[PDB]
RNA sequence: AUUCUAUGAUUAGUGUGAACGAAAAUAGAGCAGCCUAUUAAAAUAAGUAAAAUGGCUUUAAAGCUGUUUGAAUAUUGUGGG
RNA sequence: CAGUCGCGUAAGCGGGGCAUAGGAUCACAAGAUACAAAAAGGAAAGAUCUUGGAUUUUUGGAAAAGCUACGCUAGGGAUAA
């Protein structure tokens, strides 16, 4: 319960996502990742 | 990429290389060796600079203007195949891949 | 090969079965691997078979 | 049209598995159509079709069914699949 | 190898952690792929890729408590008095 699996959704609206683990008592994750659908690095934000 | 090494060597006092002896060193030499060229004429390397060069969009035409051969040649990485000799597949599902066990192909075929 | 017809035939008294095992008394199911789960289960069956695709007779210009 | 045999088919498909398992079509055996049925019957079918629910069968369809409810009128496109 | 990002003067390094201790299928759920779509147009239910939830701890993965001195059968002396 201490750890949760979150989903980082591509802001290019392509439907690609990454999954990472982070503690519950932590701010949501936000990273700059590569999207293989558009083949470029875009912004990924946590789902919820 | 190729390394183009620019060397600047110093001649000893009052040692003027002959114009012909210099042009004869390159007459029948395909693998130029700075090590041998240095000891023969008793030179001393003092200066140096470097720049690289690789295949580009203009490499083809440049060879045509100056009539350089080899532009119609490409280099592919040499492949080293496995050194292990072929063997027979092992396992319950691998032994039963032939028509003999056609009644058991529901367990041996289309396996994820 | 007529089994169980004397020792000098090479197939007598056991018929090439061994000594008192399941393979001698009865029969072992063909899909049985001793209990280990088969790959078709641990991996699953991949894909589907197309039941609507047309079967064409292939003819080459050769 | 029905019936019997084989193929289709250790198939489609169902099932966690073990296993279970069609039809179209094909071939053969026979062949027969009718209501004026070669034995004496219909004024063309309503608590029926169908639905919900509990089951059977089964591939979720179709088919059988207890309980509670409950349609339409023919290709001038009415009803079932 | 391709794609495209970071750091670095540069050469170059980077597909987590100095190394050695976290289980599948099935089912279910969330995204993508445009494959097939049982007359036809759609869809449903399927297929492929990515991902998630397991003392499945008898951890290659059953939902599972005892008595028999009333006891029975097949075996072992492969383990006792
Ligand atoms: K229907
Ligand atoms: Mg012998
Ligand atoms: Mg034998
Ligand atoms: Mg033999
Ligand atoms: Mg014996
Ligand atoms: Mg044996
Ligand atoms: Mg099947
Ligand atoms: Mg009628
Ligand atoms: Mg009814
Ligand atoms: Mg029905
Ligand atoms: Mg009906
Ligand atoms: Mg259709
Ligand atoms: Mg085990
Ligand atoms: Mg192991
Ligand atoms: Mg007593």
């Amino acid at each position: 319960s201490r750890i949760i699996n979150v989903r980082l959704i591509s802001m290019a609206m392509t439907g690609y996502f990454y999954t990472f683990t982070r503690p519950r008592t932590s701010l949501p994750m936000s990273m700059l990742k590569y999207d293989p659908i558009v083949r470029r690095k875009v912004l990924f934000l946590e789902q919820k | 990429y190729h390394r183009l090494n620019v060397f600047v060597l110093e001649q000893k006092p009052g040692a003027k290389i002959d114009g012909e002896a210099l042009k004869k060193h390159l007459e029948n030499r395909e693998n130029f060796s700075l090590k041998g060229f240095r000891e023969k004429f008793d030179l001393e390397p003092v200066g140096f600079n470097l720049f690289r060069s690789e295949w580009d969009e203009g490499t083809a035409e440049v060879m045509e203007r100056h009539g350089i051969p080899g532009a119609e040649v490409e280099f592919k990485r040499q492949k080293f195949a496995s050194l292990k000799p072929p063997r027979k597949a092992r396992g319950w599902e691998a032994k039963r891949q032939k028509p003999k066990y056609k009644s058991l192909w529901k367990y041996v075929k289309r396996i994820a | 090969i007529r089994k169980g017809r004397g020792p000098s035939s090479g197939y007598g008294k056991t018929a090439g079965r061994g000594t008192k095992g399941q393979k001698a008394h009865g029969h072992v199911k063909p899909w049985f691997q001793g209990g280990q789960t088969p790959l078709i289960v641990s991996h699953g069956r991949k894909g589907f078979v197309n039941q609507f695709a047309a079967d064409m007779s292939e003819l080459n210009l050769e």
